[PDB]
């Protein structure tokens, strides 16, 4: 005893849009994308050596 | 190996990026069902448009 049912919401499409006002932005395993290295600098007397 | 320069071969796991669809869902409904309905003076109007 299982009668037969279309989804309501299948059978007349209330098209309501999508609630995406929100972005999503997927993001790296990294969280700062690994790529080119950068030297520590420090001044010395007036410019900056690494 | 003679003409077989041709091979795609990464190393290590696949990349990829998370999403965390969970917290995703969970913060668009918020936004969008409760942010959206705030009384007018807890909402800002953005810079560099007219209303």
């Amino acid at each position: 005893q299982a009668m037969d049912s279309y989804d309501p919401e299948v059978r007349v499409i209330d098209n309501v849009g999508v609630e995406d006002e929100m972005p999503n932005y997927c993001f790296p395993l990294s969280g700062v994308q690994i790529g080119n290295r950068s030297h520590e600098v420090q001044r010395n007397q007036q410019q900056w050596q690494n | 190996v003679a003409n077989s320069d041709n091979n795609y071969i990464g190393k290590g796991n696949l990349p990829a990026m998370e999403i965390n669809l969970a917290a995703n869902l969970w913060r668009s409904f918020l936004y969008s069902n409760v942010a959206l309905y705030l009384p007018d003076n807890l909402k800002f109007t953005p810079h560099n448009i007219q209303l």
